[PDB]
């Protein structure tokens, strides 16, 4: 078809394989330990996900005893008490493609500070909001952590 | 955050923590799954496997390849989570990472 | 040479028996470099005897803020060539440090309209001078980003558009015309 | 005179010498020729010889001399990412530079899509000024001041 | 022997001959030099074929004998972390491997370039000791605990 | 005509020279020994200059004359597949290639291969089908539609 | 040749008419292995019609060990390929497996410093027995995974460290040295 001349080339055609096999030599291994440990956090992942899932219907059907029928007035009065909505910490970080942030929600709110007096069930009921926000928490970071590890593992690989 | 899934289960969303206000029937939910992102001001807003969680083009197709709250996977009524568990684990991981 | 080959009788033949060579490149000239030349390819040995001159006429250390600059235009291919791998994608943060720096280098500080006014020379003061504008720049660069600071900003600093003004300047306005950009540094880039 | 060589080949024993005989050169690709651009014209490395000194200044327009050397490595640092963007990905790149590439097939596929076009010395001046307004003073370290502002 | 090739290509006779006759290799690159590495030379692209036989136990430094296979194996090893700083970062690494890094550094810098001090071929062994302290006694894997346990 | 090529590229004009002059050209590709293919034949440049005339209809059986091609461009697209599998992931993909995977496999080993096997041109083609009983009538367009009926 | 090439007229030539190829790969030796031959690399057609005599004499079921054992580089070449940096871990288990025994042909069968004199001199009715040890350990090795036993346990079993030194083992002993050795499997496995 026509692609280039024919000397001098030699020399500088030369020093493709230098940069572009060499570069690439251990481009493949390095990317492998990001994703070696980052299994890591991925196994723990369902560690509290599995672990306050079924905790979570826990409190949720314990108090519908005596504030199941009576739950959407026991909800009125601390209902939202301190939903701040992101509040939450969030985290910025590398992965190719760019950088892209991550962040937990961790602040003193489900612990307990719906007031409005109430029964016995609200309490341990509200309790297990815990199980959600608190372990909600757990994939936001993690759970995320895995579709970065995708594109940068695709990406590199291809 | 204001994030709804299931309103027999959301309930104690609206209690504690956030509000969650979701169907058990509505599952399209997509009549609020836009809506909802209209503004999109909290973290990341998620709902249960049994409505468009498989299919998070839900999201993508309404937000337009833009970085907005994404969605989180679940079931509402549990059983054995022994089964979709290390297959969550396949289905990231097998269309890239893991191969076989 | 004919093809423009390197390699050619005429190349070899010149070769062994005259020091600091140099090369000529196609899309140099043709482009905005001048001269164009060949970045690399192109050394010096008299250079390292050619210190004495230099030492008094222009300063005791100047072949230090000269040798350590080369350190640069000649290491910053340290990245060149995985940019040539992959790109500014995956650039950290020392990343377009030198790329850039390296870069402006040649497009005000290295290419040299012989065909202007004054540029056309240039004498120590304004070799060496200049060889220490960005410098600056390089050194608040260096706790700026370290800092934390984001080589985002950084980018469009206004007073690094005045770093590229100064090859044009005669010797005359030169000397003053510099020092007060120099001060405009460490203030327009500390700060942000 | 006009001298064809084999396949795209520079170096051909041709403009060989003729190069240096010749003060200046023109180049043509084929790339253009084959898929639309018409006249397909290009002289990637050809800019002559004594074409910088004869115009600018008294005949032509002021600004001139400045202005081809600007729109030549404004250009290059263009199609430059052609490849780097066949190669990494699509939109990879900063959102700068994204404007280097996102003009070169502007520059070109415009500039080169001359037809019966008489284009005189100063309909030609103009489009210049037309392709560069998409980045501001800025990168336009070729030009003054004055006169790169002068026709924005 | 002492030489150049044309362009610096082993494809050359200047080279071929030689590499072939010769019984090592010592070569010199622009890299190494260009920061200032003064002499400017290589790790593993330099080295005398028979020079590892009449060294260590008797010859020269008893423990030169591993003492000499040492530096090598362990030094290169660094020369990783030294072109992907880009990647991560500085302390985006590992301590165990991002310490194999300083190690690079103070090595060419003081331990390659050298100018024209004179080594004495004992004052010339120490060094290495010295900059293997880098890695905490018992990470070189080259030479023996019992060596290393002693001069260190 | 049977013999080696150089190395293995019919660059040379060992086998080039050949091409023209010997009626079509077939090779091994010395991939399919290598790997365990026997008969290690590759269709890659296979197809005689006197096979066209005397087959098809008549000589043998009439659907050979119109399965010709549809293998053809059925295994081809075959591999091209298995290409950018290793290089996006083994999934990436549709339907649209899902089955020319498996029309790469079944073709590979399955069919090539066979030993000293004596298959016959009865015994070969026969099955020769069970091969495109996954491609539908519709991704295929090589036979009619008769023909694609007849031992499906 | 002197550069290490692969095709070159020297080489490619000498391949045009040989029988037997005995490639050494300078990595394998890098790592101070000896031999350290590289086999994806040799090749030797003699086997062929040297085959029928090797059991005719030596044992009936001699080469259909070898040849067996072989399979190594098979379920290797293109399992380590992969597997080299992930290494044991997504594997199920008999992943490993595959690859730890040819850490023992490859450490004791394959490594067979003909610098030493123990393991230097040999004949085929002893290596026959090596290579058959780390058979018969592994019909019932992967019999065991599969039917319920560990992967980084069976690994830790000393019986199977008698094997490296099989080689080792000097031509006469190794019958008397066989004869428990072997059988000491059948009865060291008996555990799990």
């Amino acid at each position: 078809s026509q692609v280039s001349p024919t000397r001098m080339n030699l020399l500088q055609r030369r020093g493709q394989l230098r940069l572009a096999q060499k570069g690439v030599d251990l481009l493949k291994k390095k990317r492998d330990a990001l994703v070696a440990e980052f299994f890591g956090l991925v196994r723990e992942a369902m560690e509290a996900r599995k672990a306050l899932d079924q905790a979570a219907k826990e409190a949720y059907a314990a108090l519908l005893l005596a504030q199941a029928f009576d739950g959407p007035e026991v909800v009125a009065g601390a209902a939202l008490g301190v939903p701040p909505l992101e509040g939450v910490e969030a985290e910025v970080e590398n992965v190719w493609g760019s950088k892209v942030p991550r962040l937990k929600a961790t602040f003193p709110d489900g612990a307990l500070l719906s007031p409005v007096g109430t029964p016995a069930y609200t309490l341990e009921a509200s309790r297990a909001f815990r199980r959600y926000a608190e372990a909600l928490i757990r994939v936001a970071n993690t759970e995320t952590r895995l579709k970065k590890i995708g594109e940068e593992i695709k990406k590199t690989t291809r | 955050m204001a994030v709804i899934a299931d309103p027999e289960t959301a309930q104690g969303f609206r209690l504690a923590g956030l509000e969650g206000y979701g169907a058990s029937s509505a599952e399209e939910a997509q009549s609020l799954l836009e809506t909802l992102v209209e503004r999109g001001g909290y973290a990341l807003v998620a709902v249960d496997e049994a409505l468009l969680p498989d299919p998070e083009r839900a999201v993508e197709r309404l937000m337009r390849g833009r970085d907005l709250p994404v969605l989180l996977p679940i079931a509402g009524l549990k059983e054995a989570f022994q089964g979709h568990d290390v297959e969550g684990y396949m289905r990231e991981l097998v269309r890239k990472t893991i191969g076989f | 040479p004919p093809g423009g080959d390197m390699s050619e009788p005429v190349t070899q033949s010149t070769l062994r028996i005259v020091g600091a060579f140099w090369r000529l490149d196609a899309s140099l000239a043709f482009r905005r470099h001048f001269p164009a030349i060949n970045w690399n390819g192109s050394y010096s040995l008299f250079t390292s005897a050619l210190d004495p001159w230099y030492r008094e006429n222009v300063a005791e250390d100047y072949p230090e803020l000269r040798d350590a600059i080369s350190e640069l235009l000649q290491r910053e291919a340290g990245l060149q060539e995985i940019v040539q791998l992959v790109g500014p994608d995956a650039l950290q943060d020392a990343e377009r440090l030198v790329i850039e720096v390296g870069r402006i280098i040649r497009e005000d500080f290295l290419q040299q309209n012989a065909y202007h006014e004054v540029d056309a020379y240039c004498s120590m003061k304004k070799a060496y001078g200049i060889m220490k504008m960005i410098l600056a720049f390089y050194k608040e660069a260096e706790a700026a980003i370290k800092r934390g600071v984001s080589i985002d900003e950084i980018l469009q600093l206004p007073v690094l558009e005045r770093i590229g003004r100064a090859r044009y300047v005669s010797e005359e306005e030169f000397p003053a015309y510099f020092e007060e950009a120099m001060k405009e540094i460490q203030g327009a880039f500390k700060a942000l | 005179p006009i001298l064809s060589m084999p396949d795209d080949d520079r170096t051909h024993p041709i403009p060989d010498l003729t190069g240096y005989i010749t003060e200046g050169q023109i180049q043509l690709s084929r790339e253009l020729h084959r898929k639309g651009i018409y006249p397909p014209i290009d002289p990637l490395p050809s800019l002559s010889r004594l074409m910088n000194n004869g115009v600018g200044k008294g005949k032509t327009r002021e600004d001139h001399k400045q202005v081809s050397d600007q729109l030549y490595s404004a250009y290059a640092n263009g199609v430059d990412i052609r490849k780097l963007v066949a190669i990494i990905g699509e939109d990879a790149l900063t959102e700068n530079d994204r404007r280097y590439l996102q003009f070169a097939d502007a520059f070109e596929r415009f500039f080169i899509n001359q037809g019966q076009q008489n284009r005189s010395i100063e309909e030609s001046l103009q489009i210049a000024w037309a392709l560069l307004s998409m980045l501001p003073q800025g990168e336009l370290k070729r030009i003054s001041k004055d006169h790169i502002g002068k026709y924005y």
